[PDB]
């Protein structure tokens, strides 16, 4: 969360290029295909049985979209990153009451997508960065859980 | 792995790879000293520095290690028996790092191979790896 | 679970246990619902109150479950098998649950059995209280 | 951390009971044996082989007191958690490196220590605040370690 001065603009140049909508629905993709118990908090997004039906699933590209978007909130915001979230802490602790844990995991299937899609310009340099960022991110999402 | 369709999937996936075993061994373990800082500490003899000899030699052995367990997939047990000991009773790696190692992977592959690694390959590695990791670490039972 | 020692820790353990395997199997889940909040939403057609009926006939399946378990620690995946279907495939129960459970269940065995409950026995009971829990996700493998 | 009047009053009424000296050691010895990837970090102990000469220990013993008193800190202070450990997050990231899973794991096996020496008393409606310090406690810890 507290990168340094070159990795700051290390993350926000890759960021310019992070295209919230494709990112958001593969790494919300995946998510659900590689952890299944994840499935049961989006029973409402309708077929989630086979990979290709979840990643072409409409309800998955958009619910993306907000996580990858809301991500960005943070990412510029690496300062008051916890109190950018308070607001969505909640919401998955008190509504939602999904386990912390997800958080931390959720974050890795972004990396691996980020990875997927930037080759050899995600060098582990870079990669290291976005873990210090994906992890605080995931916290302080559950600052309101202890 | 630990299924038909599991079994398959990850034998074609890591014959898509054939070649860059150890290269991937190796980058995986710097993608993960240097975002995952802690797991240096197992290394203090090794010259963690980027590119390095000791790192890219032992990238190779552990590339090996896992290409010599798909094709032992029906005995994971059997296969990296002696490298249980290793890690458990000797030098007694904790259980977490394996994670991150197992993340470090897939961030490579999925590096090298972005075609190739589709969910569906993605989730077959998941498998693959954590049921490694589950043997390397069962001297704790 | 996957030695001597525990097996026969194990058993040597429940043996102690008993007849009160559903009345822990109970409190265990009460000390869940109060101590882990979260776990309460896989059960809303439960009365999570103190005594409940349903509560303490539920403890009871679950302390049948393991003194199942206790008697076939050589074959858990075939004994646990239609159980694995039920949290993974059908309930599709959270693998950190699994934990907070077997943490919930050692602290009641801990409360009813203190000169029992050694650490020789705390460790075993833990191996199996894990290898059960693998059993019961491996759905996810 | 933010628990109430009737809990906090819970905790600390029990806590006038525990035996820093006897549950700090046990605690601690029962972490090395259940956890033995803990024993790494011990290595100036001496003989940790089986689970009598682990608990027997005086280095366990003497340590795992340090440790409880730790705790005693934090159970008096249960609103500067984060500063009254602040000083101890750095040297276990730093100097030690241990692993943030490893304080909820300790945290654990002295709740069942707890359950042990107190048996009924450490009823589920108390174990259950309890679980939320620990919570607290291992998480004060871990603050600087992304
Ligand atoms: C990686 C960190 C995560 C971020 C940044 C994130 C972000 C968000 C955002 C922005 C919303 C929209 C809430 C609104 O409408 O105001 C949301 C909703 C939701 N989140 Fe996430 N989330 C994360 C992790 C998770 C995880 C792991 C789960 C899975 C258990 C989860 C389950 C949900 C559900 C079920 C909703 C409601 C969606 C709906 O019903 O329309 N979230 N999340
Ligand atoms: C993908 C899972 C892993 C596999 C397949 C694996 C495989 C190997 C192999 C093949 C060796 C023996 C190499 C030799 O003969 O010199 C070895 C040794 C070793 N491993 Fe790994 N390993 C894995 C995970 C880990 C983890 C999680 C750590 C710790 C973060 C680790 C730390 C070590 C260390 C310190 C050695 C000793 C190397 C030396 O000092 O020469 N390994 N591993
Ligand atoms: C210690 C490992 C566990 C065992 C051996 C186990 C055992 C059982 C058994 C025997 C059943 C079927 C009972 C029946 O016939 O109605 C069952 C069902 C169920 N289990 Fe567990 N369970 C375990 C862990 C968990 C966990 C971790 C959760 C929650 C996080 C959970 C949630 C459920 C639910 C929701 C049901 C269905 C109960 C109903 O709706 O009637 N179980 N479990
Ligand atoms: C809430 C949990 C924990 C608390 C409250 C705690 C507290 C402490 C304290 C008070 C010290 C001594 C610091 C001083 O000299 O001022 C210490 C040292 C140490 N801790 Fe922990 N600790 C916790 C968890 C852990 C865990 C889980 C590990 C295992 C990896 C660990 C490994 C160590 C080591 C290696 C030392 C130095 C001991 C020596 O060589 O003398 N600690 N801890």
């Amino acid at each position: 969360v507290q990168l340094s001065g070159e990795e700051k603009a290390a993350v926000l140049a890759l960021w310019d290029k992070v295209n919230e909508e494709e990112v958001g629905g593969e790494a919300l993709g995946r998510l659900l295909v590689v952890y299944p118990w994840t499935q049961r908090f989006f029973d409402s997004f309708g077929d989630l049985s086979n990979p290709g039906a979840v990643m072409g699933n409409p309800k998955v590209k958009a619910h993306g979209k907000k996580v990858l978007h809301s991500f960005g909130e943070g990412v510029h915001h690496l300062d008051n990153l916890k109190g950018t979230f308070a607001a969505l802490s909640e919401l998955h602790c008190d509504k939602l009451h999904v386990d912390p844990e997800n958080f931390r995991l959720l974050g890795n299937v972004l990396v691996v997508v980020l990875a997927r899609h930037f080759g050899k310009d995600f060098t582990p340099e870079l990669q290291a960065s976005y873990q210090k960022v994906v992890a605080g991110v995931a916290n302080a999402l559950a600052h309101k859980y202890h | 792995v630990l299924s038909a369709a599991d079994k398959t999937n990850v034998k074609a996936a890591w014959s898509k790879v054939g070649g860059h075993a150890g290269e991937y061994g190796a980058e995986a373990l710097e993608r993960m000293f240097l975002g995952f800082p802690t797991t240096k500490t197992y290394f203090p003899h090794f010259d963690l520095s980027h590119g390095s000899a000791q790192v890219k030699a032992h990238g190779k052995k552990v590339g090996d290690a896992l290409t010599l367990a798909v094709g032992h997939l029906d005995d994971l047990p059997g296969a990296l028996s002696d490298l249980s000991n290793l890690h458990a009773h000797k030098l007694r790696v904790d259980p977490v790092n394996f994670k991150l190692l197992s993340h470090c992977l897939l961030s490579t592959l999925a590096v090298h191979l972005p075609n190739d690694f589709t969910p569906a390959v993605h989730a077959s590695l998941d498998k693959f790896l954590s049921s490694v990791s589950t043997v390397l670490t069962s001297k704790y039972r």
